[PDB]
């Protein structure tokens, strides 16, 4: 690969300007072997103070590895660079790999170096490898070849990566591939046996057709991704209290479905009862609750992912080291729900289990996609932003923002 | 003649679409035009500059101006316009080290490079922009006309350009000799050693030679400057550091800038003088602009200053960073939303101090304000020493474990223990999580009418208990949350509340412990008093009973 391919930022727009946050001397350290290497092969040159952008970069350590990993949030650059429509108008996301029984995940990142980098685009690539206190010059960098984790990698990389693929994919018809960012998402729907052995089929062939990372594959299978509809108790005795929680939880998702009814069971809220006091369900009441449980069975209607619009995840800490989360991008068209429980490696680490659950989340949100959502974290910025880092292991990072308030609508998804 | 290195050009772009100043000549006294044409003749035999002929459009003005005591004449380049065409570079020198992060050092020797300073070249294609003209006398004769070959002082460029030209010069030294350390400030390069002064001194002679193959002429720091360096605000000893002497001003009448000035001292003085509060006096300036305006001290103000003078009547000193040893942080809370620290190694002998206030808010609780102190002392710790300290935190483990086990939000605290230093910081009420049995039950409402501002609160019980309270000048947010008040206050030791309030609900579940709201605060004050309190929801006009009868009851 010489030649390069032209790209520039959107029109008015300077290159990034992000300051690099303060690291901890162990990422330092691992930062500057990594670089050092990444110098002496040619990925990377020093760069002078007439170059003024800056990225943030950080190492993190792949799920179950040992090696550091250099991760550099190129998000400001991302959405500062051209859109792209590299030799074609646009990928189709394959609506296919979602359905199969099981899609490992490959790093397919270091195939990005060999292709040379613009050399007029170069510049905006700059980061820093700071210093600890800043008793020395942080060290300054720019790309040479398509960075990982930079939109425009894969995008200029399609058309190298096509034709790697195409031998592979002639053979397997009904092997469903998808390429996001510097992840390569592999779905079959064979069983277990064959699908380590056909991935290292795959990861061969970038062998011989070209990796720190490339060996790991990464197993899910979202045939077996279960949603959450909405639950109402199944009791024998009611109480003042559990009726009020009904109603409220019925009111609630009235807003989403059409036709709940509450009047029935107010009903039987007349007067000004213990909140412990057992009420007998009228068959009226009993009625209009089936009706209810009946309408919360269907799915939500008019309910489409529209491309243009960003993807929203809510995410509720619901305690015991259980999480919930809706998908959206119009409130109360619900396009996923979830639920997660047991977050390995964080039964008192609550911001771990958090980082986790973004992590689950996005990967769902790219496979039945192929995009990540902009969260709506339950946790103040300033803990959040401390923290995640630590616990980062995707080679990805989608946007976020904060929830302050608590919402009341945590109730309802318990 | 001994062959000498040329120093890498900087390539340097004016912003893009601009061009290059064109900013005309002032008229100048002949006095002045004499002393510019000596010193810029001088200049020119150095390299400096060079004369240029008519074909330059570009222009910037320069100025003669005199000294007292030295009865010469200097000169003045005003960039002012080049400055502001001129691109953005990186600045290397915006962080400053933290004199807690740095690491007792044996020897230190200060060089002199402000003569190395003109061996940095000017861009070729960027020198044109810097044209000068000196006035002629009499205007009889064209100006004469000069560019830099050097990067002019004042101008955008030079700090950035000269640090980093210095610093890759000095890589390889610095690589290959790692027993020492090399910091550049301004005109000056500081050498740290751990060597004996004998093996110091050869360092110093071979990073001479170093420097010689650039050319670089570089003798000792001339009129060597007894310890402690004066250096960004502190003074730096062999052994210790601290702030330059704060000095508090006895004043009669205190201005809006006395106080800009005193939270500055305090600030600059809480990085080493522990326990300082600044609070008060920053209160006494939220909205006024006018420097001048006088502005009389609440006791409260003239009790934090006088403490303050008291933490500040004798020098206190930090100690430098031992890598070798642990990293500890212990935080003490002062109250009204004051925090303050202590950052060491070994006990009573401080790297650091500082503290930390409340952010602004309506509702605020001490758990949730010791968790920023931590955070912003974890990412001070980080920048400082690249690393985490452990905490000592005045809350207990059973405490913080309910605290976030329950807490609405994700919330985290790196390791810590905790250490008995009263005030501690405590959970003040918890509410049930399920209704009590044999408890009385409140169905809750308030209403107001938006014209009138009249309301009403009030409740219903299941014993038949009843009460409406009229009020005046209220809102409906208002009357929500004063008719739990009044629940609140009717009720034995454990009570339910049943509200429709989802303005209420979402202030109490936020867990306050204080507020700027007497109301909200003589709410949290009833749950303190209580032994159980179960706050139920329920939505507003939905025939709930209990909630409809009270609902009627306030609604006028
Ligand atoms: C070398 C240096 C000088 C200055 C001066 C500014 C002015 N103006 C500032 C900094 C940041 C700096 O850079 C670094 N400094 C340090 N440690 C400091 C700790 C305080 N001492 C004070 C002292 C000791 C001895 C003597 S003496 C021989 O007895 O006269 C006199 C004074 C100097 C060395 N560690 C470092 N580590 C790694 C990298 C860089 C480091
Ligand atoms: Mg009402």
């Amino acid at each position: 690969p010489i030649e390069t391919v032209p790209v520039k930022l959107k029109p008015g727009m300077d290159g990034p300007k992000v300051k690099q946050w303060p690291l901890t001397e162990e990422k330092i350290k691992a930062l500057v072997e990594i670089c050092t290497e990444m110098e002496k092969e040619g990925k990377i040159s020093k760069i002078g103070p007439e170059n003024p952008y800056n990225t943030p970069v950080f190492a993190i350590k792949k799920k179950d590895s040992t090696k550091w990993r250099k991760l550099v949030d190129f998000r400001e650059l991302n959405k500062r660079t051209q859109d792209f429509w590299e030799v074609q108008l646009g990928i189709p996301h394959p609506a296919g790999l979602k359905k199969k029984k099981s899609v490992t995940v490959l790093d397919v990142g270091d195939a990005y170096f060999s292709v040379p980098l613009d050399e007029d685009f170069r510049k905006y690539t700059a980061f820093t490898i700071p210093s600890i206190n800043n008793e020395t010059p942080g060290i300054r960098y720019q790309y040479n070849v398509l960075p990982q984790g930079w939109k425009g990698s894969p995008a200029i990389f399609q058309s190298s990566m096509t034709k790697i693929l195409e031998p592979f994919k002639k053979q397997n018809p009904d092997i469903v591939i998808y390429q996001y960012m510097d992840d390569l998402y592999v779905g079959s729907d064979l069983e277990i046996g064959q699908h380590r052995t056909k991935i290292e089929e795959l990861r061969q062939h970038l062998l011989r057709w070209g990796p720190p990372f490339l060996w790991m594959g990464y197993e899910l299978h979202p045939d077996k991704w279960t949603v959450q509809p909405i639950v109402l108790p199944e009791k024998d005795s009611w109480t003042v209290n559990d009726i009020q929680k009904l109603v409220g939880k019925l009111n609630w998702a009235s807003q989403i479905y059409p036709g709940i009814k509450v009047r029935q069971l107010s009903k039987l809220l007349r007067g000004t009862k213990a909140l412990t006091e057992v009420i007998p369900l009228t068959e009226e009441a009993e009625l209009e609750l089936a009706e209810n449980r009946e309408i919360l069975k269907e799915p939500v209607h008019g309910v489409y992912y529209d491309p243009s619009k960003d993807l929203i995840a809510e995410i509720q800490k619901q305690g015991q080291g259980q999480w919930t989360y809706q998908i959206y991008q119009e409130p109360f068209k619900n396009l996923k729900t979830g639920k997660y429980a047991r977050m390995r490696g964080a039964h008192t680490n609550d911001v771990k289990q958090l980082t986790e659950a973004v992590q689950k989340i996005t990967t769902e949100s790219i496979v039945i996609w192929g995009k990540t959502p902009k969260f709506k974290l339950p946790i103040q910025k300033e803990t959040w932003e401390t923290w995640w880092t630590e616990y980062w292991q995707a080679t990805w990072i989608p946007e976020w923002e904060f929830v302050n308030t608590p919402p009341l609508v945590k109730l309802w998804y318990q | 003649m001994v062959p000498i290195s040329p120093i890498e050009t900087v390539p340097v772009k004016l912003k893009p679409g601009m061009d290059g100043p064109k900013v005309k000549q002032w008229p100048l006294t002949e006095e002045k035009i004499k002393a510019l044409v000596e010193i810029c003749t001088e200049m020119e035999k150095e390299g400096k500059i060079s004369k240029i002929g008519p074909e330059n459009p570009y222009n910037t003005p320069v100025f003669a101006i005199k000294k007292k005591d030295s009865t010469k004449w200097r000169k003045l380049v005003d960039f002012r316009e080049l400055n502001k065409r001129t691109q953005d570079f990186w600045e290397v020198q915006l962080g400053i080290p933290h004199p807690a992060g740095l690491k007792k050092k044996k020897s230190v020797t200060v060089l002199d490079v402000g003569d190395a300073y003109f061996s940095v070249p000017l861009d070729e294609d960027f020198r044109k922009y810097t044209a000068f003209t000196i006035p002629s006398i009499n205007n009889e004769t064209p100006g004469i006309r000069y560019q830099y070959n050097v990067l002019p002082q004042g101008w955008k460029g030079s700090p950035a350009i000269f640090q980093s030209s210095m610093t890759k010069i000095l890589e390889p030294f610095a690589a290959q000799n790692p027993d020492i350390v090399i910091y550049q400030y301004m005109d000056d390069l500081y050498v740290g050693s751990d060597l004996e002064i004998g093996q110091h001194r050869t360092k110093i002679e071979e990073l001479r030679q170093h420097l010689l193959r650039w050319g670089l002429t570089t003798p000792d720091k001339k009129h060597q400057k007894e310890p402690p360096f004066l250096w960004m605000g502190y003074e730096l000893h062999p052994d210790k550091w601290t702030v330059q002497p704060i000095v508090l001003p006895e004043k009669d009448s205190w201005t809006v800038n006395d106080i800009q000035k005193l939270v500055g001292k305090l600030n600059w003085a809480s990085q080493i003088y522990p326990g300082i509060k600044v609070r008060q006096l920053s209160k006494l300036l939220r909205g006024t602009k006018a420097l001048t305006e006088v502005i009389p001290l609440t006791e409260e103000a003239e009790l934090e200053l006088a403490e303050n003078r008291e933490i500040l009547k004798e020098p206190v000193h930090g100690v430098y960073y031992d890598p070798s040893k642990d990293l500890i942080a212990e935080i003490q809370k002062q109250g009204q939303g004051q925090w303050t620290y202590q950052i060491y190694q070994e006990p009573f002998k401080n790297l650091k101090t500082g503290k930390y206030a409340r952010m602004r808010g309506a509702h605020t609780n001490d758990v949730k304000q010791l968790t920023e102190a931590v955070q912003k002392i974890t990412t001070e710790s980080i920048v400082i020493w690249g690393k985490t300290p452990k905490f000592k935190l005045p809350i207990q483990k059973e405490t913080w474990e309910t605290w976030w086990t329950e807490y609405w939000q994700a919330t985290w605290i790196p390791e810590w223990e905790f250490v008995n230093t009263p005030p501690l910081v405590k959970l003040w009420y918890q509410l049930e999580k399920e209704p009590i049995v044999g408890a009385e039950t409140f169905y809750v409402d308030g209403a107001a009418n938006r014209e009138t501002k009249l309301g009403k609160a009030g409740y219903v019980t299941n014993k038949g208990r009843q009460k409406v309270v009229p009020l005046t000048n209220t809102t409906n947010q208002k009357t929500e949350l004063q008719a739990i008040y009044l629940a609140l206050q009717d009720s034995g030791l454990e009570v339910n509340i049943v509200t429709d309030s989802q303005y209420a609900l979402g202030i109490i579940q936020a867990q306050p412990d204080k507020s700027e709201s007497e109301l909200v605060n003589q709410i949290i004050e009833q749950l303190i008093k209580k032994e159980k309190v179960y706050l139920a929801w329920v939505p507003a006009h939905k025939g709930i009973g209990g909630n409809e009868q009270v609902d009627k009851l306030v609604s006028a």
